[PDB]
């Protein structure tokens, strides 16, 4: 069929926890790939997210 | 903590924009390490010339100015003069321990 159809919508946002590893003294982001994971500690971090 | 194996000096003869690079062996000598691009003499300007190796802190004449230019937290020896001559060790006071930069002696 193609008389029927569903729009494969653009997906969105996903919060995570595991990437926030420890820096042996404090937080340590660990991004697998291209995941600009918005992160916001007490001060504004890169809420745009980082692959770094 | 993040052992800051500082690059030894900021090379300058004429007054010019040098960078007192202060490497960290473990990581980048950074704000988390709080390298702070310090241009610490014994008594004089023995403070964070940088501000967490990002901006010119207390002991800078814009010569220990905060700058992590690499894993080396360059105490940015911008217009380094004879008075700018100081052991601009981006002295890391990291979150776990100091692990400060040995020396990046501007001159």
């Amino acid at each position: 069929d193609q008389g029927h159809y569903v729009e494969m919508h653009q997906p969105g946002l996903v919060a995570d926890h595991s990437l926030l590893s420890i820096h042996s003294a404090k937080v340590k982001i660990t991004v697998p790939s291209g995941a600009q994971v918005k992160y916001y500690c007490k001060c504004p971090d890169v809420r745009k997210g980082i692959t770094s | 903590e993040i052992v800051m194996t500082q690059s030894p000096a900021t090379l300058s003869v004429s007054p010019g924009e040098r960078a007192t690079l202060s490497c960290r062996a473990s990581q980048s000598v950074a704000t988390n390490v709080a390298w702070y691009q310090q241009k610490p003499g014994q008594a004089p300007r023995l403070l964070i010339y940088g501000a967490s190796t990002r901006a010119t802190g207390i002991p800078a004449r814009f010569s220990g100015s905060g700058s992590g230019t690499e894993f080396t937290l360059t105490i940015s020896s911008l217009q380094s003069e004879d008075f700018a001559v100081y052991y601009c060790q981006q002295c890391n006071d990291w979150l776990t321990f100091g692990q400060g930069t040995k020396v990046e002696i501007k001159r």
